[PDB]
RNA sequence: GAGUGCGUGCAAUAAGUUUGCUUUUCUGUUAUAAGUAAGUAGACAUAUAGGUUUAGAUGUUAUAAUAGGAUCCUUCGUAUG
RNA sequence: GUCCAAAUACUUGACACAUGCUAAUCGAACGUUUAAUUUUGGCUCUUAAUUAAAAGUGGUGUACAGGUGAGUAUAAUAUUUUUUCGCUUAACUUAAAGUGAAGGCAAAUCCUUCAUAUUGCAAAAGGAUAUCUAUAUCCGCUUUAAGAGGAUGAGAAAAGUUUCAGAGAUAGGUAGUUGUUAAGGUCAUGGCUUAACAAGCCAAUAAUUCUCUUAGUCGAAGCUGAAAAGGCUGAUCGACCACAUUGGGAAUGAAAAAAUCC
């Protein structure tokens, strides 16, 4: 179906020897049927196997496999993974997660819950996001799901901050915009963002990924965005068209976001509790994270549904901005001088980058 | 409940010699008359048959006259029983172990039957109670290192 | 599998069947368990009777016939039109009124 | 007796019933001059205009009597037909304040989903959405996100014959083998000698 | 059935069918051995009464 | 002298095949051993972070005993002489 | 030798066979490919899909139906009548409960295993269609209790029946073989099984074994006689047995009951 997994790129040695020990101890194993498999991992055949070792057809000249020593000659895969990761800053050194990640679903390695969401955020900060939004969409192979809350808490923050990084320029925001769209289409109908964890987190906040206010709001930011610059018929068209988003996600936020409740009092009580799931939030220098485009897009979105004379959306979202503004300032007087979070949300709501 | 009588039902009486004693212990070969009607001829034939009778006391000898019933099974290859004994040979019917009633025949074999019985529920409880220790004792080591195991995580979250 | 079937008999053209109890998976005509009853395709008209009037002569053992419905056997698709009319089981078709 | 129904969009003229049920019953078209013609002549009148195999024509009586009873088969209920094709599109509601029930529709192909009324918006039965933008159904390709179209294809509805893979269970072997000896000769015979 | 003891209508049309098929099965039973039971008594007290 | 769709003895023998003082091998429980590969648990800390660290309760790997199933050989065994 | 209808129609070489046909079916079990159609990403190449055809993987059925009479010489764990019983996880009826979790193949209702299933052994599989401004059905799957059916257990006991080809030779056959004691096994009975003793059991007119010749068996089924427990045949009809070029074999499955398979 697939090519065979492959890394021919590297910038460093380093990089280099932590995937070639994975590819060809780990992966490669994978391509075997599952007859000659059970050999590699076997005593009784080592002395049968250096006479005549296993070959595949591997792009032209086949391979060859020895014995392999199950407890020893095995390498650490979440180590090596870690290792591989950091040595990467380059195009192309990003460029081998697809298939990185494609072997170990192909291994059924039960990989760490939190992984998803450390990779999309290098990735992400080096200016790869189509890198990692390309493995979203192929999902079938890499196995690149959905499944934390973080995890796509996280793609969409940066999916912002590049809309966000260019003063929110119309041709862009209208690709970002897309991607938003792409990823609340995915959680819905895709089946294979859905597991047992995350039906976990979906019953203990009582929202599903699609109707989640803090993903939803991510969403409302881009729309809200579009609308200021314009509030040439091919393009009053969009803007009016805009406005029915606008007042349309607008009505759908303050349904689901309960009145003056911030992000961390929306869920239950319970859900904050568990380590494995939404208890990032507790930690001020990850909450100003998430909490800063979404604060900005209530007030964006209060002050132009209050333009075209919606008296309720406007003291509704105002509702919302001034119950997540307040703890907002709290987490601010907390965070040491010197994190992201500290640094992210002075960029953003303080408007100073 | 548990125990099967036996049938205990009477049946035909027939009269015949006994023809060989002494061969086997506790059997005698009696002859019978018998009569099979020809079709072809229409005439009967005389059909005289020697089974294998039942003699539990061994009361009986080799030319005596004696009365035999069927549907007593007591081996493969016999299936009558001796009712009494119409004409002595040799000694008197007196000077010879008497011959058990049918009745006190059928009591061993309930009672022969019913005692077997008795022994299989005990050895079924036994062997029954004898698997039930040993998987018990599994419990045992398997319980202890969940409670061993267990506990030590119950301790650290106080 | 019990099943109330015809076993037709006869000759070129002049049909006669044979209601039987047989399994599925017999032949035809082969000896069956019971013969129920039997079925004459053909309408026939009364001797002395001029209107044009048509019937059809079925000689069935219903009482006999209940006993096997009642312990699974599947009557053919002919045979439950023939059952229906008498009351025994309710039609498998029906007219479309519209 | 013979009681016609009222020709259906999907199915105006006799042309396009014909071509629906397949099994090359076109050819006889133009033996029929009207609509009422098909479901007014018998069968004896159906084997003089030359309507044969019997297969055919016994196959055409049932598709016929099939129709009156409403028993129509893929694209049946449409309403919205323009010559020959169709258009759906996906009907989004609100079940709750966290679901969204989305149905397979026909409406014009200019006009919009949102713009139609109850009454003109008609649910095609058959024809279900998988995910957020899929319609999936027997014969919908697609146009846009969220919209697809019947096209009226020769053997919609025809209920196909079963065909012997390879001469059969019995004849299987046969015919393989037998064939295998054709290609081994002009490998070897035509080509390579 | 457990729901038609209780008095529940039937859930949907297939249902329905399958509670009319068994009843059906049900009364040919009954009127099929009671009355298949009369022929046999009906019978034998012939036999006897003849024979007698 | 010629033939033989016949019986039978011996030798031989494909498929198949009784038995185990056979030849490998998988699985199952039972008891141990390991915690490095995996997987499942708990402890501590970090922050554009997700690291350190111990543990076997399910399960994973290794050995032992034991049960069973495939293989190899053995015996029987068409053709054939 | 004018016509019509019905019913019969290789009785011989089970000799050799050209050609087309006699068992397939389900897309509401499953993905694979190929085409178009619509999309992503990068600037034709490349993702994610829909649809339609073509080959398959699966489930069920080819254990029914139809054909032939070569081989085959029988009394046998064969058969009735009554009494008493046993087994049956597939299909057919009625009802109840349960339908969760991983791995292997491209995927699966295919393989492998696990949790739970009155105590403890011992299961399963998922697919499809509607309603609302998640819920409820549909076709299945596993287990359990019964009815029916069954090709079922050596069923058992009592009393009976079964016209068994023709010719020739053979006086021994039987070794758990016959019986007793004890125990197990069984619904029960039976060397059914085992231990220990005893030397029995069947038969003498052929029990038993052997060779030759011939044959599918049977029925008011066909023909025939006034009739005989009539005679002959063993076509079409029904039942039973055997076989599918000849010979030698096993597995699968509820059950070989195949024109299968080796
Ligand atoms: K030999
Ligand atoms: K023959
Ligand atoms: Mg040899
Ligand atoms: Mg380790
Ligand atoms: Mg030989
Ligand atoms: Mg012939
Ligand atoms: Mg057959
Ligand atoms: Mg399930
Ligand atoms: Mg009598
Ligand atoms: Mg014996
Ligand atoms: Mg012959
Ligand atoms: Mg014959």
């Amino acid at each position: 179906t697939y090519p065979v997994v492959s890394f021919n790129k590297t910038s460093s040695p380093e990089l280099k020897e932590a995937l070639e020990t994975l590819r060809e101890k780990v992966i490669l194993p994978t391509y075997l049927p599952p007859e000659l498999r059970q050999k590699i991992f076997n005593k009784k055949y080592e002395k049968e196997l250096a006479h005549d070792p296993v070959t595949i057809q591997i792009d032209g000249q086949p391979q060859r496999f020895s014995y392999i020593n199950m407890l020893t000659d095995m390498p650490n895969t979440p180590k090596n993974i870690r290792a591989a990761l950091l040595s990467m800053k380059n195009g192309g050194d990003f460029a081998n997660l697809s298939g990185l990640l494609e072997g170990m679903h192909r291994a059924n390695r039960k990989l760490p819950y939190w992984l998803s969401a450390q990779i999309v955020r290098k990735a992400c900060k080096a200016g790869h996001l189509q890198l990692i939004l390309n493995m979203v969409r192929d999902v079938k192979r890499t196995g690149f799901t959905l499944e934390r809350h973080e995890t796509v808490n996280e793609l969409l923050f940066w999916i912002q901050r590049f809309a966000w990084k260019s003063d929110y320029s119309e041709p862009e925001t209208r690709k970002a915009l897309r991607e938003v769209q792409e990823i609340l289409d995915a959680l819905e109908g895709d089946e294979r963002h859905m597991s047992k964890d995350r039906k976990r987190q979906q019953a203990l906040t009582r929202f599903p990924y699609h109707r989640d206010p803090q993903f939803l709001a991510a969403r409302l930011n881009l729309t809200a965005e579009l609308a200021a610059r314009r509030a040439t018929s091919e393009q009053q068209l969009n803007s009016a068209n805009d406005v029915k988003n606008l007042v349309k996600y607008a009505e759908q936020l303050v349904r689901l976001w309960p009145a003056d409740k911030a992000l961390l009092d929306m869920y239950t009580d319970e859900a904050y509790v568990a380590r494995v799931d939404l208890r990032y939030l507790i930690k001020p220098q990850v909450h100003l994270r998430y909490a800063s485009f979404t604060l900005q897009a209530l007030k964006n979105a209060a002050k132009i549904v209050g333009q075209l004379g919606h008296g309720p959306l406007a003291a509704q979202l105002i509702n919302r901005a001034a119950a997540v503004e307040a703890e907002s300032q709290l987490a601010y007087a907390k965070v040491d001088d010197g994190m992201a979070g500290q640094k992210i949300y002075e960029m953003v709501v303080g408007g100073k980058k | 409940a548990a125990a099967t009588k036996v049938s205990r039902k009477m049946f035909r009486e027939l009269h015949g010699v006994v023809v060989t004693s002494g061969l086997i212990d506790k059997t005698v070969k009696v002859r019978v008359g018998g009569q099979k009607f020809n079709k072809f001829l229409q005439k009967h034939f005389d059909d005289p048959k020697q089974y294998l009778v039942h003699d539990p006391n061994n009361s009986l000898r080799a030319g005596d006259v004696v009365a035999i019933m069927p549907g007593f099974i007591t081996s493969k290859s016999k299936r009558h029983v001796v009712k009494h004994i119409i004409a002595p040979a040799g000694t008197p019917i007196e000077e010879r172990p008497p011959i058990p009633s049918l009745d006190e025949l059928w009591d061993a074999k309930d009672a022969a039957k019913a005692a077997k019985k008795e022994r299989k529920v005990l050895r079924e409880k036994m062997q029954a109670a004898e698997e039930a220790i040993e998987l018990a004792e599994r419990m045992a080591r398997h319980a202890v290192r969940e409670i061993a195991m267990r506990e030590k995580i119950i301790s650290l979250q106080k | 599998v019990l099943k109330l079937r015809l076993a037709r008999f006869g000759r070129t053209n002049a049909p006669f069947y044979n209601i039987v109890v047989a399994h599925a998976r017999t032949a035809r005509n082969s000896k069956p368990l019971e013969v129920i009853g039997t079925y004459d395709p053909v309408p026939k008209k009364d001797t002395y009777d001029t209107t044009g009037k048509l019937h059809k002569d079925i000689k069935l053992d219903v009482t006999r016939a209940k006993y096997w419905i009642g312990v699974g056997a599947q009557p053919t698709d002919t045979v439950w039109r023939l059952l229906s009319l008498v009351g025994i089981l309710d039609p498998k078709y029906k007219k479309p009124q519209p | 007796l013979p009681l016609i129904p009222k020709p259906t969009p999907f199915v105006p003229d006799v042309p396009t019933f014909l071509t629906l049920i397949g099994r090359d019953l076109k050819q006889h078209a133009d033996k029929f001059p009207t609509w009422e013609a098909l479901f007014t002549l018998t069968t004896d009148q159906l084997r003089e205009l030359g309507v044969e195999p019997p297969r055919a024509r016994r196959y055409l009586l049932r598709w016929r009597q099939r129709f009156r009873e409403g028993k129509f088969g893929i694209g049946g209920d449409l309403k919205h037909v323009e010559n020959g094709v169709a258009y759906l599109k996906i009907h989004e509601k609100e079940a709750s304040p966290t679901r969204t029930s989305r149905r397979v529709v026909n409406v014009p192909a200019n006009q919009h989903v949102e713009e139609v009324s109850e009454g003109e918006r008609v649910k095609v039965k058959g024809y279900k959405v998988k995910g957020v933008s899929t319609i999936v159904g027997p014969y919908a390709l697609p146009v846009q996100k969220g919209v697809a179209k019947l096209a009226v294809t020769e053997g919609m509805w025809e209920d196909k014959r079963g065909h012997k893979v390879d001469g059969g269970e019995r004849r299987r072997a046969e015919v393989r083998f037998k064939r295998g000896v054709a290609e081994r000769k002009a490998l070897r015979e035509k080509m390579g000698f | 059935s457990a729901a038609e003891l209780a008095g529940l209508p039937p859930k949907s049309k297939q249902e329905s069918w399958r509670r009319k098929m068994a009843e059906a099965r049900r009364q040919s039973l009954e009127a099929g051995l009671q009355g298949l039971w009369q022929r046999k008594v009906k019978r034998d007290q012939k036999q006897a009464k003849e024979s007698k």
